[PDB]
C-alpha cells in the first residue's frame, strides 16, 4: 500500500501521461484528417487533368470533319446564332436513331482514345455511355457550336445567342434543357460538376443542376477559395456570361421556397434561422423581411443578421461607436471579477449588459494628437497600440529598458 | 519573383519522372501516387496552393 504523497504523485503522473496521449490522438488525427483532404484534393486534381486531357482531344479539326461528314445538311444550314431548343431536340432524336450503343465493341489499351473515336464513328457504334456523350460532343462541334461537356466528379451545354443562356443536353436519353433529370442520371454524390468549353475554359455549373448544392452539397464540398482558386486560370474572358450564369443561378436559387429541416437552417446563408444566432449575431434591422415559415419559426436573410461586437472591440478593429447611441445588442461578458460577481449572485448573471454595437452604428477611427507635448492616453493612463494608426499624430515608440526612467 | 516552394522540385529526377508519368502514362500515375504513400508530406502540403506552376510542370513534355 502506497503512502498518501506516493499516490497522489502518482497519480498526477498517470493523468499527465494521459493528457500528453490524448493529445498524440489529437494531433494523430488531425494529420490523418488533412492527408485524406490532401488525397481527395490530389484525386480531385488527376480527375480534372484527364478531363483536360480529353477535352484538347476532342479539339482536333479531323474529328470535327469526320463529325460534319455524317451530318445531314439540312442541319447545316441553320446558322449557329439561329440554333433553338426545337433543332436540338430534333438532332438529339435523330443522333439516338442514328448512333446505338454496343458493349460488346473491343476496347484496345494501345490505340489512341483519338483513334477509338474515328473507329466508332466509322462503325456508328459506342462502346459505352461516354463514347456516345463524346462523339455527340464532337458531332455539335461539327456546326461551330459553342458546346461545353459537363463532368460531375456527363453531359453537354449548349449556349443560344437567341436566349443567351446554356441549354443542357443529354444524348442517351434524349434530355433536353432539364436540369433536374441530368442530375438524376449522373453519379449518387454530387459535390462538383464541371463543364469544360472547347476553348478550354472550366465552369462550375452544380449550381444548375444540384438543387442540394445550399443545404449538403455546400457542407460536403471542398474549400470555396482552394476551388475558386483552381478555376481561376481557367475562368473564360467572357466576364459579362460569367455574371449572367451566376444570375440565373442566382434566381434559380431563389426559387427553392424553404428547406424541410430546421437543422438546413443552422449556419446558411440563405436560410439564417433566429435560434441559430450565435453570441455576436443579431438580426438587423429587426423589422426585416420574412423569407418563409418551417415549422413556425420565420426565415430572414443572412445579411440581415450582422455580427455585433462591443465599442473597444471595434477601438481594436479601428472604428468608433458613436456617442450616445443605445447599445443594438445586449450579451455576456467576460471580464474580471465583473464577470465574477454574476457567479457571485446568481441574480446578476443576466443583469450584466456588455453593449454590441452594429456596424451601421460605429464609424471609422480618428487618430488623437498630441497636447503640450503630452501623448493622449486611454482611460487609464496608457496607450492601445494594437493597430499602428491607433498611434498618436506626433508621438513615437520607443521599446527602450530604462526608457521610463530616463 | 514569388519563389513558390515547389521550385526545387522542378529538377528533381524522381518529380520529372512522375510529372511525365502524368503527362502521357495513365497506368503509371498510380504508381506515382505509391511515391505519395512512400513519403510526401512536404509535396501534398504545398499542392494546395500556386498550382498554376505545378500544372505547367505537369505539362512540360
Amino acid at each position: 500500500i502506497e503512502t498518501p504523497e506516493q499516490a497522489k504523485t502518482r497519480e498526477r503522473s498517470e493523468k499527465i501521461k494521459l493528457e500528453f496521449e490524448t493529445y498524440l490522438r489529437r494531433a494523430m488525427k488531425r494529420f490523418n484528417k488533412g492527408v485524406h483532404e490532401d488525397t481527395h484534393k490530389v484525386h480531385l486534381l488527376c480527375l480534372l487533368a484527364n478531363g483536360f486531357y480529353r477535352n484538347n482531344i476532342c479539339s482536333q479539326p479531323d474529328l470535327h470533319a469526320i463529325g460534319l461528314s455524317i451530318i445531314p445538311a439540312r442541319f447545316t444550314r441553320v446558322l449557329p446564332r439561329d440554333v433553338d431548343t426545337y433543332y436540338l431536340s430534333n438532332l438529339v432524336k435523330w443522333f439516338i436513331g442514328t448512333f446505338t450503343v454496343n458493349a460488346e465493341l473491343s476496347a484496345s489499351e494501345q490505340d489512341n482514345l483519338q483513334t477509338t473515336l474515328e473507329r466508332r464513328f466509322a462503325i456508328y457504334s459506342a462502346r459505352d455511355d461516354e463514347e456516345l456523350v463524346h462523339i455527340f460532343l464532337l458531332i455539335l462541334r461539327a456546326l461551330q457550336l459553342l458546346t461545353r461537356l459537363v463532368l460531375s466528379l456527363q453531359w453537354l451545354e449548349v449556349f443560344c445567342e437567341q436566349e443567351e443562356k446554356w441549354v443542357c443536353v443529354d444524348c442517351v436519353h434524349g434530355v433536353v434543357g432539364q436540369p433536374l433529370t441530368c442530375y438524376k442520371y449522373a453519379t449518387k454524390p454530387m459535390t462538383y460538376v464541371v463543364g469544360i468549353d472547347s476553348d478550354g475554359w472550366v465552369r462550375d455549373v452544380t449550381q444548375r443542376y444540384d438543387p442540394v448544392w445550399m443545404t449538403v452539397t455546400r457542407k460536403c464540398r471542398v474549400d470555396a477559395e482552394w476551388w475558386a482558386e483552381t478555376l481561376r486560370p481557367y475562368q473564360s474572358p467572357f466576364m459579362d456570361r460569367e455574371k449572367k450564369e451566376d444570375l440565373e443561378f442566382q434566381a434559380k436559387h431563389m426559387d427553392q421556397p424553404l428547406p424541410t429541416a430546421i437543422g438546413l437552417y443552422k449556419n446558411h446563408p440563405l436560410y439564417a434561422l433566429k435560434r441559430h444566432l450565435l453570441k455576436y449575431e443579431a438580426i438587423y434591422p429587426e423589422t426585416a423581411a420574412i423569407l418563409g415559415y418551417c415549422r413556425g419559426e420565420a426565415v430572414y436573410s443572412r445579411d440581415c443578421v450582422h455580427t455585433l461586437h462591443s465599442r473597444d472591440t471595434w477601438l481594436k478593429k479601428a472604428r468608433v461607436v458613436r456617442l450616445g447611441e443605445v447599445p443594438y445588442k445586449m450579451v455576456k461578458g467576460f471580464s474580471n471579477r465583473a464577470r465574477k460577481a454574476r457567479l457571485a449572485e446568481p441574480q446578476l448573471r443576466e443583469e450584466n449588459d456588455l453593449g454590441l454595437f452594429g456596424y451601421w452604428q460605429t464609424e471609422e477611427y480618428q487618430p488623437p494628437v498630441a497636447v503640450d507635448g503630452k501623448v493622449p492616453r486611454n482611460e487609464f493612463g496608457n496607450v492601445y497600440l494594437f493597430l499602428p494608426s491607433m498611434m498618436p499624430i506626433g508621438c513615437v515608440q520607443l521599446n527602450l529598458p530604462n526608457l521610463h526612467r530616463v | 519573383s514569388g519563389g513558390h516552394p515547389l521550385e526545387f522540385l522542378r529538377n528533381q529526377p524522381q518529380f520529372q519522372q512522375m510529372r511525365q508519368i502524368i503527362q502521357q502514362n495513365p497506368s503509371l500515375l498510380p504508381a506515382l501516387l505509391q511515391q505519395i504513400g512512400r513519403e510526401n508530406p512536404q509535396l501534398l502540403q504545398q499542392i494546395s496552393q500556386h498550382q498554376e506552376h505545378f500544372i505547367q510542370m505537369l505539362n512540360e513534355p
